[PDB]
RNA sequence: GGCUAACUACGUGCCAGCAGCCGCGGUGAUACGUAGGGUGCGAGCGUUGUCCGGAUUUAUUGGGCGUAAAGGGCUCGUAGGUGGUUGAUCGCGUCGGAAGUGUAAUCUUGGGGCUUAACCCUGAGCGUGCUUUCGAUACGGGUUGACUUGAGGAAGGUAGGG
RNA sequence: UCCUGACGCUGAGGAGCGAAAGCGUGGGGAGCGAACAGGCUUAGAUACCCUGGUAGUCCACGCUGUAAACGGUGGGUACUAGGUGUGGGGUCCAUUCCACGGGUUCCGUGCCGUAGCUAACGCUUUAAGUACCCCGCCUGGGGAGUACGGCCGCAAGGCUAAAACUCAAAGGAAUU
RNA sequence: AAAAUGUUUU
């Protein structure tokens, strides 16, 4: 493994993560 | 030294180096060389002509060269059949392939006296 | 290596008996390795905790400290 | 030949081998007692093996004759040159290095170079005068390669058989000769291998006599082939 | 566990040979007697041979005992297994298989016993295609 | 231009444009445009669309999973798949005959007719199966009985930060 | 030695267990320490470093069910050179009539290494070799383990799992 | 002991 895949992986699951926390209320109001 | 039943492969053949998988088959006389590039150079110059060889894996030429040449060196000449089961050709072999092998040193009788 | 320490035995452990813990234990009071007291695996298993028997019962000092 | 059978080996010490801790697997079959760690050669089919190297030898100088005798090991260094110089038979003993059997056109240059500075350097040193650190430089390279080379002045072309004594140490000797297809005969003990060996003679490589009685009766073999090419011819 | 027998004396013939063993040893059954027949009156080993129990003293003991030509030279260049347990392959007396371009054999197990695919083709009998050897 | 059979000049100057991929054009462009020459085909020749091939690139024939994409975090266990040695028996799988059927055309092939060919007629094969029926019993399976070597248990021995 | 007499293997779905962090109720709280405050460094320092320091770390009962949960190597079985450490149970030998020692056998656990395999690195009886049985999984790189739907959860989230679009590479080992 | 960066030629 050359850790590149790793940090791309590492990078989309953590926007990923940071736009929940962000939109964590409005999925609460109404979706998931 | 390549088998050669009458100006085709004795037997058919996968030979594999490294990664260059190569299939060779005999086929019946007029067939000529149905080869890749590079396989067909090798038995073109082994003096095959009538084989049936695909390339399986991969296409590097260098690797299917090396594939073709222990494709070639596992032939296993009826005779010497004969020798390592401890029997004769005529137990052992095919009729028509031998038929066929008398035909061709008949044919090349021929060719050798008119030269 | 460690076949030069040749391999001791001592029997009966009996946390009881100081004498044998005396002579495993180390100057500063410590539990001898087992390169260094030539006891197989079972012995020194049984050593140590005899030891640590007599520590916690008096028989034996935690630490010797000062020599 | 008759070797007076067993009654050398046993006298000599043939029978000696290596202990436990290395070992080569292909012989299994050649076990007889486990003697005080040592291994014990049964010396009973050494004397057929002998026999069929005896007969190879004399097959071989029959055609001709022309074998290499290599050796290294300081067990074998004042044994080999004696007897390989007593027949005129080519033999090397002094680190036998990469190549000779292979490279045949650097080696032969070599040897034309020697040739003509073991007469050139004489003459020079001999007759008009020459400056320090030259003459002495080239009578150094002129010693140098005396040492790295010996017997293998006489050779015309490739050899035809090679006798090699502890393959162990003279490993590349037998590649070389399997690449190009010489007949190999060597002495082996329980730690060597008989699939690089064609003529496999087993007993002890690690005493003085134990090559040397060797070394002496396949001397003989080749000065009594070398007589009988005279009527052969 | 063991699934296919056949496979177990096929496989131990492979390695045996391919290590230059003289002889391999295996438990006996009645189809692997018979195959070890074959083998033998086709050539591809030197002999075999049913030993009564004696270390075991559970049951017979096939072993077969294999040839090597000059210069220690393999006499049998291949073994597979055709009938797997997992899939069966059965052969018609048309459909015969031929094995190296017919040099090789294909063990088949016909209704009249064990035979070689020659055999078969002569009796214009089908059955199991059990191996291979070449 | 290469794959791909067949090259030069003039014009243009990352412009105009080309291209299926690699790429070409920035002032000596065999890759753009034209011309001469050439090459492949030819009453056709190209382009586009679609399908199969090449692609073993879904691998039954015929692939893989340490690091290239790929071993479930681990175990228990249901259906299912699979089964050590051997006697007897059934004859479902399997194998071999027989009968029936698989229209014709198509397709393969032997003859024949259109001046040849395409096309057409005719004989055979094929129709890779199915049903019925008669056999074979080596193997798979069903039924049934043994054997202990796989597996489990008893008794004794026993190691351990389970 | 004894007993049973193929009772075996694997196992979709399902169920359970599952580091740490996290969550709920209650308790506890020395040390440590996200967040936080201050001091330094710095162009800035929402950091490294320093002084403080709350959740947490701990306990009870639940929940969550994910890890580079890795040997990145599913389980079972048979076979295929050795060499050499070490852990466990036997048994044998000589002097003992202990044990030191050697063997030998059965089961682990390392290292070296042959055949063989692999693109190479390497693996090599603890296989990544030769084979058979069953399960999981892969099919170019991104988009994406994301959206929609559904299930699970108190929540965080987990599980199942695309397409449009886009690139002609992405990648493995090794060489200089 | 901390001590950053390196457009578009043809
Ligand atoms: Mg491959
Ligand atoms: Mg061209
Ligand atoms: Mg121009
Ligand atoms: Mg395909
Ligand atoms: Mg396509
Ligand atoms: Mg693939
Ligand atoms: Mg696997
Ligand atoms: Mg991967
Ligand atoms: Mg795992
Ligand atoms: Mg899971
Ligand atoms: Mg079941
Ligand atoms: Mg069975
Ligand atoms: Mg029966
Ligand atoms: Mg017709
Ligand atoms: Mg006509
Ligand atoms: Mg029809
Ligand atoms: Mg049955
Ligand atoms: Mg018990
Ligand atoms: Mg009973
Ligand atoms: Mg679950
Ligand atoms: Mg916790
Ligand atoms: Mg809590
Ligand atoms: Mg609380
Ligand atoms: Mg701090
Ligand atoms: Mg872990
Ligand atoms: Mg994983
Ligand atoms: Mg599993
Ligand atoms: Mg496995
Ligand atoms: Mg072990
Ligand atoms: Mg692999
Ligand atoms: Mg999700």
């Amino acid at each position: 493994g050359s850790v590149i895949k790793k940090r791309r992986k590492r990078m989309a699951k953590k926007k990923h993560r940071k736009l929940l926390k962000r939109t964590r209320i409005q999925r609460r109001r109404a979706g998931k | 030294k390549v088998p050669l039943v009458g100006r085709t492969i004795t037997h058919p053949v996968i030979g594999e180096k490294a990664a260059g998988v190569v299939m060779l088959r005999p086929a019946s006389p007029g067939t000529g060389v149905i080869a890749g590039g590079s396989a067909r150079a090798v038995l073109e110059c082994a003096g095959v002509h009538d084989v049936l060889a695909k390339s399986l894996g991969s296409s590097n030429a260098i690797n299917v060269v090396h594939a073709t040449v222990d494709a070639l060196q596992q032939l296993e000449e009826p005779e010497e059949v004969a020798r390592r089961r401890g029997k004769s050709v005529e137990d052992i072999a095919p009729a028509a392939m031998l038929r066929a092998r008398k035909e061709a040193d008949e044919a090349a009788a021929a060719a050798r006296m008119e030269e | 290596k460690v076949v030069p320490i040749k391999t001791v035995h001592i029997g009966a452990v009996d946390y009881k008996d100081t004498a044998l813990l005396r002579k495993f234990i180390s100057e500063r009071g410590k539990i001898r390795a087992r390169r260094v007291t030539g006891l197989s695996v079972q012995d020194q298993r049984k050593v140590a905790i005899a030891i640590k028997n007599a520590r916690e019962l008096a028989l034996l000092p935690y630490a010797s400290t000062a020599r | 030949m008759a070797v007076v059978t067993t009654r050398q080996l046993l006298e000599s010490g043939v029978h000696f081998g290596h202990q436990t801790r290395r070992w080569n697997p292909k012989m299994k079959r050649f076990i007889f007692t486990e003697r005080n760690g040592i291994y014990i050669i049964d010396l009973h089919q050494s004397l057929t093996y002998i026999d069929k190297a005896y007969a190879f030898v004399k097959e071989t100088v029959a055609k001709g004759g022309q074998i290499l005798f290599v050796g290294t090991k300081k067990q074998a260094q004042e044994s080999i040159v004696e007897q390989a110089t007593r027949v005129g038979m080519p033999y090397v003993n002094q680190r036998w290095l990469g190549g000779m059997l292979t490279n045949f056109q650097t080696i032969s240059k070599r040897i034309a170079r020697l040739k003509e500075l073991e007469a050139m350097d004489f003459d020079k040193v001999s007759g008009s005068g020459l400056t320090k650190k030259e003459l002495l430089m080239l009578s150094r390279e002129k010693d140098k390669l005396e040492k790295d080379l010996g017997g293998i002045r006489d050779m015309p072309k490739v050899p035809q058989a090679v006798w090699v004594v502890d393959t162990k140490k003279e490993h590349l000797a037998i590649d070389e000769a399997r690449k190009l297809k010489i007949p190999v005969v060597a002495i082996l003990d329980t730690n060597c291998d008989p699939d690089e060996v064609d003529y496999a003679i087993p007993g002890n490589d690690d005493a003085i006599r134990s090559v040397s009685l060797l070394t002496r009766i396949i001397a003989d073999a080749a000065a009594e082939g070398l007589m009988a090419r005279s009527a052969g011819k | 566990t063991m699934t296919d027998p056949i496979a177990d004396m096929l496989t131990r013939l492979r390695n045996a040979n391919q290590a230059y063993h003289d002889q391999t040893s295996m438990p006996h059954s009645k189809i692997k007697a018979g195959i070890a027949g074959i083998l033998k009156s086709e050539g591809y080993i030197a002999d075999y041979k049913v030993n009564e129990p004696k270390e075991g003293e559970v049951g017979k003991t096939l072993t077969l005992t294999l040839k090597y030509g000059e210069n220690r030279e393999r006499s049998i260049a291949g073994v597979r297994r055709i009938s797997k347990p997992g899939l069966r392959v059965y052969a018609k007396s048309t459909a015969l298989p031929k094995v190296l371009g017919g040099l090789g054999i294909a063990i088949i197990s016909t209704s009249q016993g064990l035979l070689t695919d020659k055999q078969a083709h002569e009796k214009s009998v089908g059955g199991e295609v059990l191996a291979y050897v070449w």
